RNA sequence: ACGAGAACAUGCGCGACAUUCCGAA
């Protein structure tokens, strides 16, 4: 198992850092509390921690063989003294190039405060005490271990700073630094078993040019794995079971995604640590450069092209896209680091675009019969159709619902519910079922939902909070005694998204674990800190991630959530990054495929110009953030509110008013406001907000929303 | 917007007094006239509708000649000079005009009350 | 076969008509018809005030809360909306308009289509009292009103013409909007035809006055 | 309150004038004796209630009670009175009656 | 062969469904166009060899009161910004002017962005109607959605058609009694009525006779089994599954779905001009139901 | 459900004013009117008068329970119909014609000192009548006599009473003569009363 | 051949017309020129119901207005178009500085406690017109006659009855003014055909 | 009108223009306008009283004579007698008030 | 042989309940 010994050897190979911090060199320490474990006394694992630095490599007197050498050279291209020293936030180099450089650190989900912090020796003698107690009896070391261990270190370490280096910046937490020195480690040894290097010694770091030569020599493969059909596949749906298997279908295809990786990395024998970013539809890995490695890509697309043409024909499909990498270039000393991403980007693109082959084309026009019945939610009829029209997909998405609700693991299993590639299937199921699954047979895969694998998926739904209103769903939320009955679509995205990874962070601090340090806090932020962000409001989540962001709930909880949320990510990437959403406001029974294209139709009028605007409901509401929280609402809704607790007819009046800028309309509103009844300054401050253009929009958005909140 | 500076231009404070103390009530009649001749003229310048006017403006100095403050009123606002003007062009469009200004006059007086 | 009867006529107010409307320091206007500006009676406040008087000739059944639970022969008339039990209003009454016999005759002596009332409100316990001015349509004013019946049974036409002969009556006795508890909104109907105008039903034996 | 009736007569010992604000000089036939809408003379209520809250002079006593226009009086008791002022005056010994309601218990 | 221009002003809302009836599509693909030209000829007791032998027509393109739209050819764009990609992406028509430039990669992402944003063709919408058809026998009122395009005042829809004088007059015939017998998915329910003008385009037969070495997909189409060995090498396209209910009152008793056809959607660039085929998509009906995947090319330098 | 109506005369023993200063004059006839609510108003405060009146009362929706029976109520969740519906009272014809015989007018001009500030006030000329039109709605049988029992007291004490105008002063004086109490609509007997 | 018959004309809103920023029971209208509108939708579903009643689905009701029945597939004879709020009534209303709808005030008395509940409905002005536009497809020529009798039998009956959204409480009364009938399609001789 | 014209002739106003003497007239002025707003030989008699009045008013006070002369009032009751319609007795009506009201007003 | 064909945003609803142009000379 020297392989496995690399990995543990290099995913601990600084557990010792923390072990100084808390108060010899911090290897010697680590080799010294890794030896006080007899499971982690094995050879790899104390000579990667001992020897992964060259004044101790020089001297380490080994056979040449040992991992440590893999180790050094994955933790010199990963990396490449106040001990209490914070962890400072990845957002401070991001946009440095016009926004500046702030000095936001983390104090020992967790928002960066930029004010004077330190982490007190306590606080790391309680975590060295925490971590020698998870590892004695919690933790242990085997093949399926190892992604205990992975989650281990990442609940740990992840505010733990790599460094504490006071010349460079401490954006790079202990846990990237580990997890991508340990995926760096697996590549360069399956490296080097193809090239069948016997001395490791002699390969790369005796004669200290080679290791220069081996930074030089293409070692590494970027992949893309892209599913394109997901936004189809999740809102072009009919009939009125659609809204409760609205949350259903992204839960399917997110596992579907994750499974799909999961299989890549179990044919490549890699873990989880390669697996550099996974979001909507997309993933980011880093895999070694072998034959056998580009063998398996081969086969893992031909594949998963035969499968997801079996079953889904064109509605979904798959694609990979691998591009050959350096050690140099992960760690950006030429620059050619954003032309490696750029180029893997492009290479997906252009397989998406020849998409089927001429077989497939051809088979896809066999059609020996019609169609005939065809399902309500999918209008497919080449699937066989069951009773009460629903397809074989779609009967299952069904049952995924309400046991979503009821159940917290996801088991990919042999029998199941919802098909999956390699003849499996997804049922969502409670730990003791999980259990009984895994009894039962091997190669079934559990899956935790913010808690086997851990996946982190934003699952708020308000409807399932309470056991009363639980089987109604999204439409529970327009059951409401005041204010009008209708559904909020929120449609959100970070605007320059890509362009904030490409040339966000400068070159000079560009690099990979740079990529995933920012990559895993976008993650955590739109799976984990949101639902805790939308607490409390009627919500369902259908889709997150920053790159597209879909919630439906009430409306009025819609737009008080999304201010929330927008104030949230102002202060979660300490500003450097816009954040423009469209708001819908749809009745109940409205096609969720038109209530989505509404919304994205709003969401790109807000993204064109500023990129930081709002529509809220029309293409006359596309406002600004702080325009809408403080003129809209706050200096004009609340006014107007408390001076007339109803006046609906009123404010009807002063709408039919307001939508004619003549002058003789101004002088009926002057009237108007005379013969209100409520306070003459208000009446001033109304006139005032009606003569400016600018502030009558405002005044308008006010009304019509207090006219919503005060409708039966 | 005449009509609101010369409202905005008399506005004084003793209670805010406009006009020397004008109120609605001392233009009741006033309005009412103009409100017969403006439904005459929708329902439709005719022969009946210029007499109106000049009725208009015999009870407009009558009014004036009553009390102070519709006096005021009357000469701050040329009410009765533009019902002259309206006599003189003798087109519709100009006294939709006049009873445009007119409301404009009272619902500004109103709203600075 | 479906037989449409019309019957056209007058409506004269014999005292002032307050039909409010949303819309001068009167307390309230009345409604009129944006076109002409001229005050017009609506048939939703005709077909209102004769349902309610009919349903009050007839009986309201104990604790009644809708509409729909009034006697078979009002729903048959006036229509239902209960939840399978939806029965199609025989009776369409139009809006009444300020005719123009009555606008010529309005024209001639100088006269508005309207006047301003006013009352005040003498308190109980001080004597202070607190003016208020409504607006009334002229008592020499006439709206030209149009009805259809819809022969859906030709068995309950005749009794369902009884009925609407019954409210005219009621409705003729009562007043038709505003306050007409303190002499507003008296009416006189006086018809001028009842014809079938659609189908072959013979209405010469059919009055509702 | 209890509300009492008291039929008063005013017997005319002195010639007694009520201003109508209508003034004949010699060519139309000299102070012209109020005489209401059907032409016929009477004493106004309103003098007679001033008259007696000049006497008196509370307020809220004398409000209670209410004193109605007298009946029409014969025309031939008018006459001319010399004062160079001449007026209509009532004739001595007519008696003018009127009714008087008191809402006043006390 | 003779190329005519056919420009539709459309007067009522028009109601173009990509799979329900609450979508509401702005064009419609030459598959839909040429259904509706068959049914109008057999309506009129025409010869239908024409159609189906000759004529060469394309999708419905936008067109304002500026310029002329074509779709977005589906070429590789050399592009720091990731953004720019997905400004790119949204975009799906181009003006005729503007094509050369797009294809030689002269349009930036914010000028493709302008582009997108030029587009006057008109507002969708969403008419929500109720079915009272349930009421009289004791039931209720059933609302649905019907989706809805309208054009505004100057813009419409255009197509090229391509054909024999015999093809272009019967073409002619067909298209001005389509202008009352409509296009859409709500004729008979008051969506869809237009009127054509049919004229030779001196501006679009100089944009078809440009040479270059790609071509580009006017219409959505598909090769034979035959042409496709070597269309389909080094291409770049989009499958679009055509499926559909059959619309005539012969076909069976009850209505059906046709089978599902997959065509390559206009805008596609191809290396080897393939040409299409009148697919049978008809499965056991009383007649054969046809579905146009003839190729209208158009050739670029890329 | 029944509908009484009441119709009659209203005589204008003493100068009758119900300002509108100038007498409430019918628009259409030019010609002087009491309006229903004046009559209705004038009726209810007397009665109420006559019955005992709690300390506070501030509003007409807490007056006696037979006031709220005869002339309606507003009370929020107790709202009760008016079965009485007074209207206008228009010139009679008769009258009209009566003063139309002789050259007068109808109405006449009264000058007050005001000891001295002349003041005029137009009142409708002594002797005049108009015409009223009651309609009781019969909504509960038992409580017929008792509402008309309670109607017959109010029309004494406002024949006792003035009616419009200052009062107290002498003018406004009017009386009833009642022409016939006959059940309009419906199968209610109203004979006895 | 086959034929078709254009009937163009105009609809007069004879009492307010009501068919379903922040407005309380909104009209429909034109989404780019926010003008009202009458669905051809409404139109079809109206005559189509009157002439139901009249007759009384019957064959000449799935003649005219289009059936799917199974067996029983026939194409709609009667392509009623949406109505547009009319240039001339446009201008009209233009001058006089009158809104194109308004919004009619109604209550319910309750049965039980008499409160009045306050409703607004927008209703499309008394002197509104709109252009109709109506299509007949001469499937069959022995029965042309006979379905414009039915046509003319439902107009009459259409302008007894309302449109949409009120009716028996005085809304949507409506007239048909036929401006010309004209065979646009084929060689049918349509001058003797007629309405109303 | 000229009704104004004459009376800020008279505007130095007189005596008779003075509501004090200007009164009487008034009064009978409306009397006559009473009795025709209620509907005439009567209307002619009480039209030669007003008449006959004018002259009394002109011999117990000159100015309300001066008053007459410049409004020629006597020659317009004159000219509505000759025309003998209620319309130009309305416009006599309306031109004596117009009178009245420019005399009050200039004073 | 037009994601098509058939489908009335339709049915019930009073802008309504109570109110002195009034006290003083």
């Amino acid at each position: 198992n020297k392989k496995l010994e690399l990995m543990y050897g290099s995913l601990l190979h600084d557990i010792g850092k923390i072990v100084y911090r808390s108060n010899g060199t911090h290897s010697k320490i680590g080799s010294q509390f890794l030896n006080k474990f007899k499971p982690f006394q094995l050879s790899g694992i104390v000579d990667s921690v001992s020897y992964h630095h060259y004044k101790e490599l020089a001297s380490s007197s080994l056979l040449d063989d040992s991992v440590a050498y893999i180790t050094y050279i994955a933790d010199n291209i990963a990396s490449g003294f106040d001990k209490r020293a914070p962890l400072a936030s990845i957002f401070n180099v991001v946009n440095s190039e016009t926004k500046g450089l702030a000095n936001y650190t983390y104090s020992f989900y967790r928002y960066p405060t930029d004010a004077k912090k330190e982490y007190t020796s306590s606080q790391y003698a309680a975590l060295v005490n925490k971590m020698t107690d998870d590892l004695s009896n919690k933790l242990k070391v085997g093949p399926d271990s190892f992604s205990s261990l992975l989650q281990w270190t990442e609940s740990l370490w992840s505010y733990i700073p790599s460094s504490t280096d006071t010349n460079q910046v401490m954006d790079v937490s202990l846990y990237d630094h580990s997890k991508i020195t340990c995926a760096i480690a697996s590549c360069i040894y399956d490296y080097l078993t193809e090239m069948n290097c016997v001395n490791y010694r002699k390969e790369l770091f005796s004669p200290y040019e080679k290791t220069k030569q081996f930074y030089q020599e293409d070692v590494f493969l970027l992949v893309s794995l892209d599913m394109s059909g997901i936004q189809d596949f999740i809102y072009n749906i009919s009939g009125s079971k659609a809204l409760k298997s609205l949350r259903s279908r992204s839960f399917y295809l997110e596992t579907m995604l994750e499974s799909l990786v999961d299989d890549l990395l179990s044919d490549l024998e890699l873990s989880r640590a390669n697996l550099l970013y996974t979001g909507g539809g997309h993933a980011y890995l880093l895999l070694p450069n072998t034959e056998r490695a580009r063998d398996v890509l081969a086969s893992f697309e031909g594949e998963m092209k035969e499968w997801f043409i079996k079953i889904f024909k064109t509605d979904l499909s798959v694609a990979i896209a691998y591009k050959a990498c350096t050690g140099e270039d992960l760690m950006n000393s030429n620059g050619t680091y954003s032309d490696l991403w750029q180029t893997v980007s492009r290479k997906l693109s252009d397989k998406k675009a020849h998409k089927y082959s001429l077989n497939e084309i051809k088979l896809f026009n066999s059609t020996i019969h019609a169609g005939t019945q065809e399902c309500k939610e999918c209008l497919r009829s080449d699937i066989d159709i069951s009773e009460d029209s629903l397809c074989k997909i779609c009967e299952g998405i069904i049952a995924i619902s309400n046991d979503l609700r009821d159940y917290s693991f996801f088991v990919v299993s042999p029998e199941g519910k919802v098909p999956l590639p390699r003849n499996r299937y997804l049922s969502v199921e409670n730990q003791d079922g999980a259990e009984r699954k895994i009894k039962m047979n091997k190669e079934t895969r559990i899956y935790s939902k913010n808690q086997v694998t851990n996946l982190w998926m934003c699952d708020y739904d308000f409807s399932t909070l309470n056991p009363e209103t639980k089987k109604q769903g999204i439409a529970s939320y327009v059951n409401r005694e005041v204010g009008i009955p209708r559904l909020g679509v929120l449609r959100a995205d970070i605007d320059n998204l890509g362009t904030t990874f490409i040339k966000g962070i400068p070159e000079q601090y560009r690099s990979i674990s740079r990529t995933a340090t920012l990559s895993r806090q976008l993650s955590m932020f739109f799976k984990f800190e949101l639902s805790n962000i939308l607490k409390g409001a009627r919500i369902s989540v259908i889709y997150s991630g920053g790159d597209d962001l879909f919630l439906i709930g009430a409306w009025d909880d819609v737009i008080s959530k999304a201010l929330v949320l927008r104030k949230a990510f102002t202060r979660f990437s300490a500003g450097k990054l816009t954040f423009s959403a469209g708001i819908g406001m749809y009745p109940v029974k409205y096609p969720i495929s038109k209530m989505a294209s509404e919304t994205g139709v709003l969401e790109d009028l807000a993204k064109r110009g500023e990129k930081n605007q709002v529509a809220l409901w029309n293409d006359s509401k596309v406002f600004g953030w702080s325009q809408l929280e403080e003129q809209i609402l706050k200096e004009k809704m609340i006014p107007l509110q408390e001076a007339l607790t109803h006046g609906k007819s009123f404010l009807y009046k002063m709408l039919e008013l307001l939508r004619n800028e003549d002058q003789i309309n101004i002088a009926r509103l002057a009237y108007l406001l005379a013969r209100s009844s409520l306070s003459e300054e208000l009446t001033q401050s109304i006139f005032a907000w009606s003569q400016n253009k600018q502030q009558k929009v405002e005044l308008i958005t006010a009304i019509e929303y207090l006219v919503y909140q005060i409708r039966e | 917007n005449f009509a609101r500076k010369v409202v905005e231009e008399n506005k004084r404070v003793k209670e805010i007094v406009l006009f020397n103390g004008l109120t609605t009530s001392k233009l009741r009649n006033l309005l009412e006239l103009i409100n017969h001749v403006y439904t005459k003229v929708y329902n439709s310048l005719s022969e009946d509708v210029r007499d109106e006017l000049e009725y208009l403006k015999v009870k407009f100095a009558y009014e004036s000649g009553r009390e102070p403050a519709v006096r005021t009123f009357i000469e701050k606002t040329y009410v009765d000079k533009l019902v002259d003007v309206v006599l003189k062009k003798n087109t519709k469009k100009i006294f939709l005009d006049y009873c445009k200004y007119f409301e404009a006059l009272v619902a500004y007086a109103k709203f600075y009350r | 076969m479906y037989s449409k009867i019309r019957i056209v006529g007058k409506i004269d107010v014999l005292t002032g008509l307050h039909i409010g409307g949303g819309g001068g320091a009167i307390a309230s206007p009345v409604v009129r018809d944006p076109y002409s500006r001229l005050p017009i009676i609506p048939g939703s406040s005709i077909k209102g005030k004769m349902r309610s008087l009919l349903a009050k000739h007839i009986g309201l059944i104990p604790g009644q809360k809708m509409h729909n639970q009034d006697a078979p022969e009002i729903l048959r008339l006036f229509g239902s909306s209960q939840k399978g039990a939806i029965q199609s209003s025989r009776l369409q009454i139009s809006d009444a308009f300020f005719s123009k016999a009555s606008q010529e005759e309005f024209d001639k002596k100088d006269l508005a289509y309207t006047e301003t009332k006013f009352e005040n409100t003498i308190s109980r316990l001080t004597a202070v009292a607190n003016p208020r001015q409504i607006e009334r349509v002229t008592r020499g004013a006439s709206f030209d009103f149009h009805i259809i019946y819809n022969v859906e049974n030709i068995n309950e036409v005749m009794a369902d013409f009884e009925n609407i002969k019954t409210a005219i009556h009621l409705l003729e006795n009562d007043y038709l909007g505003g306050g007409g508890t303190r002499g507003n909104g008296r009416i006189r109907f006086v018809i001028d035809s009842i014809d079938t105008v659609v189908g072959d039903f013979d209405s010469s034996n059919l009055s509702i006055k | 309150m209890i509300e009492k009736v008291y039929q008063v007569k005013l017997k005319v010992y002195g010639p007694v004038h009520i201003g109508s604000g209508k003034i004949i000089r010699k060519q139309e036939y000299l102070h012209l004796f109020v005489r209401d809408g059907r032409g016929d003379l009477y004493i106004p209520g309103s003098s007679l209630k001033g008259a007696l809250r000049t006497v008196l002079e509370s307020a809220e006593a004398f409000h209670s009670l209410s004193i109605s226009d007298s009946l029409p009086i014969d025309p031939k008791n008018l006459a001319i009175y010399q004062k160079p002022l001449y007026r209509e005056c009532v004739n001595v010994g007519t008696t003018v009656e009127f009714t008087m309601k008191i809402n006043s218990d006390d | 062969l003779v190329v005519k221009l056919v420009k539709l002003t459309f007067k009522s809302p028009v109601h173009f469904g990509m799979k329900r009836l609450s979508d509401s599509n702005h064009t419609i693909a030459a598959d839909t166009l040429f259904s509706a030209l068959i049914i109008e000829a057999l309506q009129q007791q025409l010869e239908l060899s024409h159609l189906l032998n000759n004529l060469v027509i394309t999708d419905l393109f936008p067109y304002n009161k500026t310029s002329y739209f074509l779709p977005k050819p589906l070429i590789r764009i050399e592009g720091g910004d990731e953004s720019g990609y997905k400004a790119f992406k949204k975009l799906t028509y181009i003006p005729v002017e503007n094509y050369s430039e797009y294809l030689r990669g002269e349009i930036d992402s914010l000028e493709a962005s302008k582009i997108a944003e030029s587009l006057n063709l008109g507002k969708a919408s969403l008419s929500t109607k109720v079915s009272l058809q349930a009421v009289d026998h004791n039931g209720e009122s059933e609302p649905y959605s019907v989706g809805n395009f309208t054009f505004y005042p100057e813009s419409g829809l255009y197509f090229l058609a391509k054909g024999n004088a015999d093809t272009i007059g019967q073409l002619e015939i067909l298209m001005h009694a389509l202008q009352y017998s409509g296009i859409g998915g709500k004729r008979s329910a008051g969506y869809g009525q237009f009127r054509c003008t049919i004229e030779d385009s001196g501006k679009f037969d100089s944009l078809l006779s440009q040479t270059g070495n790609i071509a580009i997909l006017l219409s959505s189409a598909m090769a034979s089994d035959e042409e496709l060995v070597d269309c389909l090498e080094d291409a770049r396209y989009l499958l679009k599954k055509r499926t559909g209910f059959v619309q005539s009152k012969t076909y069976a008793d009850q209505l059906v779905k046709k089978k599902d056809f997959y065509a390559f959607s206009a805008g596609s660039t191809f290396y080897q001009k393939f040409n299409g085929k009148i697919f049978d998509v008809s499965d056991n009906g009383r007649h054969s139901v046809y579905r146009y995947a003839k190729a209208f090319w158009l050739e670029g330098k890329i």
